[PDB]
């Protein structure tokens, strides 16, 4: 996800507290081990590589510091659970559409039945200065407007939008079916073949030819649901650079201290 | 319902979002004082 | 998947570094002790440095506690797909045999007579008289689920007590006087009501 | 107590000004910086 | 090592009182069991 979100001053306080642990564990040795021991005991207990053993009151204080270390681990893992598990346009009932703004402009294609359903109702009065002043010539222009992030949402027929949402990762069909009508056939009033065609429509509903077009054209495609990380990759980079710098200082410090010991 | 509601009507328990509770600032004031309990007892008996 | 290979690579790097660091404690076995300490710290100069990596391993433990909290909380499942199941079509080819009834002389019964009369040979062993019969046989487990006009199932599905009684899918609906001058009046009126959404007000 | 401290620090919301009972309004120059409150002139609350 | 040792190693590692040390493939399998123990602790917490 990120780098460390935990207020880097607090990480500095953690480092200074580790040095306070080192100071306390070396200055209290003399009350009955003052060179390199209690450094590695601080990096043993405060890294929790070893919680166990290795006068009395100094070690009482040290296990109080181990209690601090366990509480800090508990609090940071609680924050890792919190800030990863813890905390849109829903339809016409939004104040984004009841009070349509210019940061939220929306459109259709002119000379459509969708604009007819806009122009019939009364409460869409504030909407007509967006839905009639910004419109398109094709719905693919609105698709590109989503893809170019031009306009935030669009209002179209359900099936094509659900298909295209099942195609690519730019689209989610939100809201209910607005203006629930049927999809009919353009037939003149003196056309005598409203009859047997509608009988075939009854056959299509009853014998599942509607479901046959559901199989043969509708129901094919889906998308994923977001189910080896950026935090992980940051850990790889930081730990890799730290190991390289640490190893290339190991040679220098051990060489100088071996030639100190050769004296 | 026509005119009122904005976003404060949908207030969602604006807690903290890292933290700086007091805590250890009390506890450290105990801990060094614990040494002030103990290391004055220099057993000169 | 890919996190695993990263773990293998980083353990090989730390193991080789441990090999050279044991080579310069020479002025006790990387084949032995160092490997099992890597195992213990995932789950003496450079030992504080490796305890730092143990602290990192604890951080990776905490991150996948948060991840597994994201998995097993954010499962919802179902059992019956519909008529595509052989639950309906071959009920005695699954033990126990399946238990579905209808109200007699209905529309969906005509539809399944158009579909499968053998299914009716099963269904007539389980037919009812009322909708409260279906309520009892779901709440007492006497019948498995139901095929009807699914709108009535959508009314009384939410009206159940506790609502563990799951109907067919998430709304997956199967089966998808002459000469009166009233017809134009009624149909244009219904266009007005659907255009005004007062049916939604009744909803 | 990881679950308990997750119940504490998630389930804080706080505020600062109580109202006219504060000396924020009543003694604004007795707190640095001095306090900053205005009104629309010739109003009802100004009469109050 | 066949009388009372690996009982206390099982109660050392599976209680996680000691995760560390104490032929090869048996100990590979044992640290796989320690991985199981850590995953089970993570899932129950």
């Amino acid at each position: 996800s990120f780098m460390q979100p935990f207020q880097s001053t607090l990480w500095l306080l953690v480092g200074l507290s580790v040095h306070v642990v080192a100071v306390m564990l070396y200055l209290l040795d003399r009350f009955s081990l003052t060179l390199s021991s209690a450094m590695w005991f601080s990096w043993r207990v405060l890294l929790n590589s070893g919680i166990g053993e290795g006068s009395f009151s100094a070690r009482i204080l040290g296990m109080v510091w181990a209690g601090f270390a366990m509480i800090i681990v508990a609090s940071y893992t609680a924050n890792l659970a919190a800030f990863l598990v813890l905390d849109r346009i829903t339809g016409i009932n939004d104040p984004r559409l009841r009070n349509p703004s210019d940061k939220f402009i929306y459109a259709t294609v002119k000379q459509s039945s969708v604009d007819i359903y806009f122009r019939r109702q009364v409460e869409l009065s504030t909407m007509y200065r967006h839905m009639e002043k910004h419109n398109y010539e094709s719905a693919a222009e609105a698709i590109q407007a989503v893809r170019d992030n031009k306009l935030h949402a669009f209002i179209w027929d359900s099936a094509v939008l659900e298909f295209e949402a099942s195609q690519k990762c730019d689209l989610v069909t939100t809201g209910e079916l607005f203006f629930r009508s049927g999809f009919g056939i353009g037939m003149r009033k003196d056309s005598p073949w409203k009859q047997n065609v509608s009988l075939s429509i009854l056959k299509s509903h009853e014998n599942g030819f509607m479901e046959d077009l559901d199989k043969t054209w509708v129901r094919y495609q889906e998308c994923d649901s977001r189910s080896t990380f950026e935090n992980m990759a940051g850990v790889f980079m930081l730990v890799a650079g730290g190991i390289v710098a640490g190893i290339f200082l190991i040679f220098i410090e051990i060489a100088y201290k071996r030639h100190k010991d050769a004296r | 319902t026509l005119w009122l509601t904005g976003i404060c009507h949908n207030e969602k328990n604006e807690v903290m979002s890292i933290d700086n509770m007091a805590g250890v600032f009390y506890m450290l004031a105990a801990a060094m004082a614990l040494s002030l309990i103990t290391f004055i007892w220099e057993h000169l008996f | 998947a890919s996190v695993w290979v990263m773990m293998f690579v980083m353990l090989l790097i730390v193991s080789a570094i441990a090999v050279f660091v044991f080579e310069y404690f020479s002025p006790s076995f990387t084949i032995g002790k160092a490997i099992w300490l890597l195992w213990g710290l995932v789950f003496t100069t450079s030992k504080i440095m490796v305890s730092v990596w143990a602290f990192f391993a604890v951080i990776f433990l905490a991150s996948y506690t948060a991840n597994l909290a994201a998995f097993m909380i954010q499962r919802f499942v179902d059992q019956v797909t519909g008529l595509s199941d052989k639950k309906f079509q071959r009920p005695h080819d699954y033990s126990p045999p399946f238990r579905f009834g209808t109200v007699p002389n209905g529309s969906t019964e005509r539809n399944i007579r158009n579909n499968y009369p053998y299914m009716h040979q099963y269904m007539t062993k389980f037919n009812q008289k009322g909708v409260e019969d279906a309520l009892v046989s779901l709440k007492t487990g006497k019948l498995d689920a139901f095929i009807y006009d699914a709108a009535v199932l959508n009314y009384k599905a939410g009206r159940d007590e506790g609502c563990k009684l799951v109907t067919i899918g998430s709304g997956y609906i199967f089966a998808t006087q002459k000469g009166s001058p009233w017809k134009r009046q009624i149909d244009l009126a219904l266009l007005q009501f659907v255009g005004d959404g007062e049916m939604e007000e009744l909803e």
